[PDB]
This record gives C-alpha cells, sequence and structure tokens, in this order.
C-alpha cells in the first residue's frame, strides 16, 4: 500500500541526441505514466491504464501546463547563466516534485530544484521552507517566499492537489501496480583464479523490492556478499545479481536465498 | 496532474 | 557543470541459452550532464533494432537510461555496451557475461 506521484523536469540550454530542450516525465509508484518533450509538444501516455481512463481534455490540460513550464524554464536558463556569471554552453535546470501516500494514510511532499548538477533550492519538510544552496539560490527563495505567493501555492499543491491526483491514479492502475511476477533465478559460476565465484541472478520480478542473499549451511554471509543495484527490464520488471567467493571444496554449502512478494516461501537456489 | 502557475527563478 | 561518470550494468532479460532469442539490457546510471551516447554492440558492431526508454534522473540530479535490443546469443558472439560520456577520458565498454 505505498503510493507516489512524481514529476521530473529537465531543461537544457544545449539539446543533444536523446536530450530534447525540455522533458517532463510523470511517474506513479516509480513507473512512467506520462511523457512530454519540447520536440513533440504533446503529452503521451506511457502505460495503458492512463490512456483508458483520461479523455482529451486531460491530455490538453496537462500539455498546456508543460508547454507553459517549458517556456518558463527557457527563461530560467538565461537568468541563471547570467546570475552565476557563466559562459554560454552546457547547462541543465532540473525539478523533481510530487507526493507520497503512506501505509498509515499520512502524506509526504517532495519539491527540489537543481542547476548544473548541484542543489539549487531544496524544500525542507521540518522548516516548511526552501533551503537555498548559495547566494544565487537565495534570490529565488526570496521571490517565491516573500515577494509573492508561489511557495504557499506549491505547499497547497503538494499537500492537496497532488494527493487528489495520486488517489485517482492508483485506482485506474490498481491491476498493473499490484500484479506479481516471479523471478527466474540462475546461479552461475564466473571465471577466477584459485577461487570459486558464484553469481546468483534473479530475472523478471515485480514489484521492485527484493532480498537476495547467500547462505552457507543456512547462515547468511552478508560480509562476503557483493550485490548489484536493482535495475529494470524493458517490460517493467526488474533484475538483480549477488556474488560470493568461496573455497572450491565448499561448493556444496552455498545457496542463494531470494525473498520476494511473488514467492510464497523464500526460494533457495544452488549452482 | 502537474503543478501550474510556475514562478520564474 | 557537476560532471558525474556513468556506472553500467549489462544483463539479459531471461537466463540465457545459446541459440534462444532473448533481450540484451544495458542500464546506465549516475551520469551528468545528460548528453550521452550508449551503443549496444555485437562483435564490435552496432546491433539492429535498439530501443531506448525514457531518460529519468535521481535525487542527486544524475541521469539514468535503459537501452535494450533483441538478441540470440551464441557461444562465439561477444556482446558489449559502449558508453561515450564527457565524464570519461575515453569511451567505456562493458561486456555481457553470458552465464549459460
Amino acid at each position: 500500500e505505498p503510493h507516489s506521484l512524481r514529476y521530473f523536469y529537465t531543461a537544457v540550454s544545449d539539446p543533444s541526441p536523446g536530450v530534447p530542450q525540455y522533458v517532463a516525465v510523470g511517474y506513479v509508484d516509480g513507473e512512467a505514466f506520462t511523457y512530454y518533450d519540447s520536440e513533440t509538444r504533446r503529452t503521451e501516455p506511457r502505460v495503458d491504464w492512463i490512456a483508458a481512463n483520461m479523455d482529451q481534455q486531460y491530455w490538453d490540460m496537462v500539455t498546456e501546463i508543460f508547454q507553459n513550464t517549458e517556456q518558463i524554464y527557457r527563461i530560467n536558463l538565461d537568468t541563471l547563466r547570467e546570475r552565476y556569471n557563466q559562459s554560454r554552453g552546457s547547462h541543465t535546470r532540473q525539478w523533481m516534485y510530487g507526493c507520497d501516500l503512506l501505509e498509515d494514510s499520512s502524506i509526504r511532499g517532495f519539491d527540489q530544484h537543481g542547476y548544473d548538477g548541484k542543489d539549487f533550492l531544496t524544500f525542507d519538510k521540518d522548516a516548511m521552507t526552501y533551503t537555498a544552496a548559495d547566494a544565487g539560490a537565495q534570490i529565488t527563495k526570496r521571490k517565491w517566499e516573500q515577494e509573492g505567493t508561489f511557495a504557499e501555492r506549491m505547499k497547497f499543491y503538494l499537500e492537496n492537489t497532488c494527493i487528489e491526483w495520486l488517489r485517482k491514479y492508483v485506482s485506474y492502475g490498481k491491476d498493473v501496480l499490484e500484479r506479481r511476477e516471479r523471478p527466474e533465478v540462475r546461479v552461475s559460476r564466473m571465471e577466477a583464479d584459485k577461487i570459486l565465484t558464484l553469481s546468483c541472478r534473479a530475472h523478471g520480478f515485480y514489484p521492485r523490492p527484493i532480498s537476495i542473499s547467500w547462505l552457507k549451511d543456512g547462515m547468511v554471509q552478508e560480509q562476503e556478499t557483493q550485490r548489484g543495484s536493482t535495475v529494470p527490464n524493458s517490460d517493467g520488471t526488474y533484475h538483480v545479481w549477488a556474488t560470493i567467493d568461496v573455497l572450491p571444496g565448499d561448493w556444496d554449502k552455498y545457496q542463494c536465498r531470494v525473498e520476494h512478494a511473488s514467492l510464497p516461501q523464500p526460494g533457495l537456489f544452488s549452482w | 496532474g502537474p503543478a501550474k502557475g510556475i514562478e520564474y527563478d | 557543470q557537476a560532471k558525474a561518470a556513468p556506472k553500467v550494468q549489462v544483463y539479459s532479460r531471461h537466463p540465457a541459452t545459446a541459440g534462444t532469442e532473448n533481450i540484451l539490457n544495458c542500464y546506465v546510471e549516475g551520469f551528468h550532464p545528460p548528453k550521452i551516447d550508449i551503443a549496444l554492440l555485437k562483435n564490435g558492431e552496432p546491433m539492429k533494432d535498439v530501443k531506448y526508454n525514457d531518460m529519468s534522473f535521481g535525487d542527486d540530479w544524475t541521469f539514468q537510461r535503459l537501452v535494450y535490443a533483441p538478441f540470440t546469443p551464441t557461444k562465439s558472439d561477444v556482446y558489449t555496451c559502449r558508453v561515450d560520456h564527457e565524464a570519461f577520458t575515453e569511451p567505456q565498454s562493458f561486456r555481457w557475461e553470458p552465464d549459460f
């Protein structure tokens, strides 16, 4: 029962292959559901359940918000280049925001801005205030918090409008988002010298959370286990690996343990 | 649905 | 700009079997700026029919991208993901370990 709505905006001064001038991607529970960029100038669905529940006026409505924000972010790039006294070139303005709906029905808000790869303004939940990273950011903090109402409008959006959208979205995507797919697990031997490396690979699982560990006669070997980060497949499932080096004559003692929402009991897998 | 009325930096 | 170098994983959609169609994945994360070239190579040559998911980023501002293509691995063929990014001093190649 955790749920999230998130928007990621990336605006560059220097478009490049695969990098339009402005891109806005929306995500529900970590899965893309809407996409906009400055080259198409339209918002496209990225999953079937949003295309089936939204009419034309929804797509027109979010599209004109993205087109307008695109326009504002082109001005931001000029403003910030001059403010930091930079030369024309490669520059990136980024915004990530949205809301979480937690187990206990409490909510959380995210609102953070980056410029040229560094923190610019970060909303701090305890201070109820944007943290400026530098004197450049302080100017914008003043514009938003003191010289106008923007900071309060964002607060309202994050705590109300965003949640209302999230509730709608989870109800249209309930089947896709709460599905389960089992990993195909294989333990492989990798090449090494005087040492036997075992590699446990779990393919195609959903949802994302997983525990993959190595046991020796039933005992976790956390100290000796290296594990990669969880990474996506093209179909919305995930992938992870974990390796351990062992004494060749101990081969029979090791099992890979996979605990996952799709598996009634944790699976044990052997070379 | 995204936030609207975005203010300039 | 805050130049951050990509980290790369190369992996197949399913546990691989020589002669059986599969999907090759190259996941590139942790890079900044967003400009990047990611190529899937069969024996050093760009593969047919490569697709690209939506560039996203994480809360340290660095970007992430999945690149993927159908492939039918054999014992003789060598598959790599080659990443050309300005945080590197040269393009970086990452070999798919078949694990048959």
